[PDB]
């Protein structure tokens, strides 16, 4: 029943990071799990998930630069992020889908020369 | 204090006004309603909601073929003790077998005895409408005036055997070789036009037999009709609650206890008839979405510009609808975890993992029953929470536009009050 991201940081455009979520096991074991971000002006968009047997989908706008990954024995998501944007600068989270209803605190990725 | 300050604090507010004040964003939203109602009610392969229906009834379906063939059953058609009654029951998960006999002769029917013939006529009735409505494929959650044509035998055999007599089916009282009757019968509400029909055999070298056979026309193949059918297969277990004797193979996973009452498997039959419960509550919120459609556009009037204060009437519906997709996609998620072996223990994860999520026929197609049916699910089980596992998934995008569209409903619901 608890949620925390981690690993976002100021990058240069073409940059790249790697995120990571520690999750409880309740929300986290047998469940779908996925990120999502939070833009300046913008409502909280999906971007990615995967299945519990490492089945992962993308949303359109970063298929192919985004590789979600999940690790089952420590309860761990991740996010691997290439080829940067500034329209990637976001506030980024991780959740259970459908989603618990308390969101972590994300964190704040900024892509930016 | 004020709204500055507090929008300073929680910009998303701020974005979420915004746009609870713009037709277009409003109607976007409304939109994604439509879309997203269709994913759940009018899709099968994509939609949560069917799949999690799906596995409800699935897992009762599997529940009986791993238990079926060792259930004791027996006696006469008073539900009291037969002599030398035997009474077969055609296309059911017997021991290397595709008929379940039911012969057990001068034990009493009832509990922690021999299921009743009364009780397993309402059993596999149920159980051959799930199969006939698996192999041919459950439709859509919206569509509910389908029907499948279902039909079953069974026989009698024994001196003092009354479970295929005559006056049970409203033939003539003799009658049994030879004759039929046609007469309307309800389920779930619908009027299903029912053929019962009789004849005796006498095989050349032994002894003779009674066969009933059941045609049902038009029995309704509806999400809800469904369900209910589950419900009445894994009640009729819980509550006959008989006798049981299962036979391990050497290797393998092996079932504890060998023998007792079949209600004895409390969290199974729980576990079962919550995620009836949770697909039953769930399927009553297609209802809800079709009444509080969302497809007619929304602005001011006059030409005016549009005011969320006065021009909102709208919002409740469109708050129910979202708010009703949503309870769909949470009960399903629920049906699933009910059942899932990842977050299981003890004997009923070895339950589920050795047993109701195998199948030893043969991928054959659902509702097949064979001589190896029996002591395995055969019901895609392990199948089916992939596939909501995969449909949960591919609701990502759906399942935050339907909590936008709630937040901005519920914004101008508040506009509106006042
Ligand atoms: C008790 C019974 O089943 N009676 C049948 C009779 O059965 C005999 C017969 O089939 C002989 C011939 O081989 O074999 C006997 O089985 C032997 C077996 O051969 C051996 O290997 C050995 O191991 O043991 C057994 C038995 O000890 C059978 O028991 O077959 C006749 C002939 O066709 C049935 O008679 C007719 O059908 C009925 C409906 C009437 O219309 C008669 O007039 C027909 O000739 C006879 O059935 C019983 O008939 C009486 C008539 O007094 C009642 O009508 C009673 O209800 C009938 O039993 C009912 O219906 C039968 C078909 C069966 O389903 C019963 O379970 C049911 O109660």
């Amino acid at each position: 029943v608890q949620l925390q991201e981690s690993g976002g940081g100021l990058v240069q455009p073409g940059g790249s990071l790697r995120l990571s979520c520690a999750a409880s096991g309740s929300i986290f074991s047998g469940n779908v799990m996925g990120w999502y971000r939070q833009a300046p002006g913008k409502l909280r968009e999906w971007v990615a998930a995967i299945t519990p047997q490492g089945v992962p989908n993308y949303a359109d706008s970063v298929k192919g630069r985004f590789t979600i990954s999940r690790d089952n024995a420590k309860n761990m998501l991740y996010l691997q992020m290439s080829s940067l944007k500034p329209e990637d600068t976001a506030l980024y989270y991780c959740n259970r889908l459908p989603n618990y209803r308390s969101w972590g605190q994300g964190t704040q990725v900024t892509v930016s020369s | 204090e004020n709204l500055s300050k507090l929008l300073t604090r929680y910009s998303t507010l701020n974005t979420l006004i915004k746009l609870s004040a713009d037709p277009s964003a409003i109607n976007a939203a409304r939109e994604n309603l439509g879309a997203s109602a269709k994913n759940l009610i009018g899709d099968t392969k994509n939609s949560p909601a069917y799949q999690a229906v799906l596995l409800a009834i699935n897992a009762a379906v599997g529940f009986w073929n791993v238990l079926g063939y060792a259930t004791q059953c027996g006696g006469n058609a008073n539900g009291q003790e037969s002599t030398s009654s035997t009474t077969i029951f055609n296309n059911e998960p017997g021991y290397r077998s595709t008929s379940i006999t039911c012969s057990l002769n001068r034990y009493k029917p009832g509990y922690y005895g021999p299921m009743s013939i009364e009780n397993f006529k309402k059993l596999n009735e149920a159980y051959q409408i799930l199969q006939t409505a698996l192999n041919k494929g459950l439709p859509a959650l919206k569509e509910n005036n389908g029907t499948i044509n279902v039909e079953y035998t069974y026989t009698c055999s024994g001196g003092g055997n009354t479970n295929c007599d005559p006056s049970l089916f409203g033939i003539g009282g003799d009658g049994r070789n030879g004759g039929s009757v046609t007469k309307t019968q309800t389920i779930d509400g619908k009027q299903v036009n029912t053929t019962i029909s009789s004849k005796v055999v006498q095989p050349p070298h032994s002894a003779a037999y009674t066969e009933i056979t059941n045609a049902l026309n038009g029995v309704p193949d509806s999400a809800q009709a469904l369900l209910a059918q589950a419900s009445t297969l894994i009640n009729t277990i819980n509550t006959a609650c008989p006798y049981f004797s299962v036979t391990n193979k050497s290797g393998g996973p092996q079932m504890e206890p060998t023998r007792g009452k079949l209600c004895g498997f409390t969290e199974e039959i729980s576990a079962i008839q919550k995620m009836i419960t949770d697909a039953q509550e769930l399927v009553n919120q297609t209802s809800v979405i079709n009444e509080h459609e969302q497809s007619t556009p929304v602005g001011g009037n006059n030409g005016k510009p549009f005011n969320p204060f006065t021009d909102a009437s709208f919002a409740q519906g469109m708050l129910a609808n979202a708010s009703a997709q949503a309870k769909m996609l949470n009960l399903a998620h629920q049906v699933g975890q009910t059942i899932n072996p990842d977050n299981l223990t003890g004997t009923f994860k070895n339950f589920v993992t050795g047993f109701l999520a195998t199948c030893n026929n043969k991928g054959s197609p659902p509702g097949t029953v064979t001589t190896q049916t029996f002591a395995s699910g055969c019901a895609y089980v392990e199948q089916t929470i992939t596939n909501l596992n995969n449909s949960i998934a591919h609701f990502g995008t759906q399942e935050q536009q339907i909590q936008q569209a709630e937040n901005i409903a519920d914004t101008l619901v508040n506009f509106g009050s006042h």
